[PDB]
RNA sequence: GGCACUAUGGGCGCAGCGUCAAUGACGCUGACGCUACAGGCCAGACAAGAAACACUUGUCUGAUAUAGUGCC
């Protein structure tokens, strides 16, 4: 486990733009192995993109990227590259580099995987999320517990971090998957349940952290009454 | 003429100690050039089986791969809680390499009714001119549950979107949230907002709701 | 295209020339001879080389692969 692949260079791009992923090998020399790129669209399975083979530098490509993407390795820098040109929207995925293991130890299995970088292809633009409370109700609470939450809306692109009361209160919480909505902006809400006795005794504040727009937002959630 | 690798079932609910098999079928011969990977949400794939039948390292003895012609199968001999993930088959007999579309292997639980919560829009958000109504199904099982949006007892359609969690780690339940989106014009133009939840663990559809400000 | 004929591997001499120094080396060129050993040449399969292709090496199978000279 000194063997490690470290990816970087993803991010958000207009359609037709370009982006250059890089895979940084440490624990092995890259020139003795086949390197592979495997992308994973959000919500879907693994899709193979390209590879380069040792000693010959032969390169191979999926039909879908054949001609726009270009794989390579700088053997002096011990890293592999993927040059993506004229991106299309469905190129959006988490991109993985994988090391093909040794012929006589692991067949053609990919035995060491990257970490993924997210690449998004959108003509949308950055947008921090508007945060609104989901106020706990009249707290009739037959079961002695109420739900309170934060609606995090109209944001782009992903991800979003949501933590309640700065890391405390990791229990009962459910943060939900975001949905793409008609505007082309993502939205999700995070909710926690809690005994409704401490409703007011303890106050609850979700910590919404949206790094892609540099919004670090906190919102207090509580009811409003008469 | 890529080689296709058709994998089934795409989903699978089992409990612990169950035998589980995940078949995959090559549209051409691929010799034994077939690998199996495990993936858990938000992490990288793990190599499990290489050369159609051989375990990679750190794979434990309950996993096993086998071949017959073009029919490859992953087999968990007695399923363990660690083993609920997604599984992909891959062929490496010729380029382009292709994966199976995946099999999701979920835990079998006792049936649990949801606890429904409904949330009006905020005062902040109506100052924004658009209204969102959110309904919360919490810790139910199984996944199947229909949410219906009635406004003044009038069913809605197209104006709502839903999203569910993954199985919980503690108690293997779910949660779903539904969001009705309206114009601020249309939010004020009506008085009763209702969230209809039909579910197996409900002998009769629980429905929660609110009227206007009802302070 | 067919058909013949010949030539094709290593060494070892023989001459002739180059190639670098400028005095020796070093090469090729020779259907130029010398020998017993053999191997070259080409295609396919398989194995290993950090090795899916390519590259290198080895084994195995087929004979092939070149030329030149005739004849059709």
């Amino acid at each position: 486990s000194e063997v490690q692949l470290v990816e970087s260079g993803g991010g958000l791009v207009q359609p037709g733009g370009s982006l250059r992923l890089s895979c940084a090998a440490s624990g092995f020399y890259i020139s003795y192995s086949s390197i592979h790129w495997v992308r994973q669209a959000p919500g879907k399975g693994l899709e193979w993109v390209a590879s380069i083979s040792p000693y010959s530098g032969s390169t191979y490509y999926a039909d879908s990227v054949k001609g726009r993407f270009t794989i390579s390795a700088d053997t002096s820098k011990n890293t592999a590259y993927l040059q993506m040109n004229s991106l299309r929207a469905e190129d959006t995925a988490v991109y993985y580099c994988a090391r093909q293991g040794y012929r006589r130890r692991s067949g053609r299995g990919f035995d060491y995987w990257g970490q993924g970088t997210l690449v998004t292809v959108s003509s949308a633009s950055t947008k921090g999320p508007s945060v609104f409370p989901l106020a706990p109700s009249s707290k009739s609470t037959s079961g002695g517990t109420a739900a309170l939450g934060c609606l995090v809306k109209d944001y782009f692109p992903e991800p979003v971090t949501v933590s309640w009361n700065s890391g405390a209160l990791t229990s009962g919480v459910h943060t939900f998957p975001a949905v793409l909505q008609s505007s082309g902006l993502y939205s999700l809400s995070s909710v926690v349940t809690v005994p409704s006795s401490s409703l007011g005794t303890q106050t609850y504040i979700c910590n919404v952290n949206h790094k892609p727009s540099n919004t670090k937002v906190d919102k207090k959630v509580e009811p409003k009454s008469c | 003429s890529d080689i296709q690798m058709t994998q089934s079932p795409s989903s699978l609910s089992a409990s612990v100690g169950d035998r589980v098999t995940i078949t995959c079928r090559a549209s051409q011969s691929v010799s034994s050039a077939v690998a199996w990977y495990q993936q858990k949400p938000g992490k990288a794939p793990k190599l499990l089986i290489y050369s159609a039948s051989s375990l990679y390292s750190g794979v434990p003895s309950r996993f096993s791969g086998s071949r017959s012609g073009t029919d490859f199968t992953l087999t968990i001999s007695s399923l363990q809680p660690e083993d609920f993930a997604t599984y992909y088959c891959q062929q490496s007999y010729s380029f382009p390499s292709t994966f199976g579309q995946g099999t999701k292997v979920e835990i079998k639980r006792t049936v649990a009714a949801p606890s429904v919560f409904i949330f009006p829009p905020s005062d902040e958000q109506l100052k924004s001119g658009t209204a969102s109504v959110v309904c919360l199904l919490n810790n139910f099982y199984p996944r199947e549950a229909k949410v219906q949006w009635k406004v003044d007892n009038a069913l809605q359609s197209g104006n709502s979107q839903e999203s569910v969690t993954e199985q919980d780690s503690k108690d293997s339940t779910y949660s779903l949230s539904s969001t009705l989106t309206l114009s601020k014009a249309d939010y004020e133009k009506h008085k009763v907002y209702a969230c209809e939840v039909t579910h197996q663990g409900l002998s009769s559809p629980v429905t929660k709701s609110f009227n206007r400000g009802e302070c």
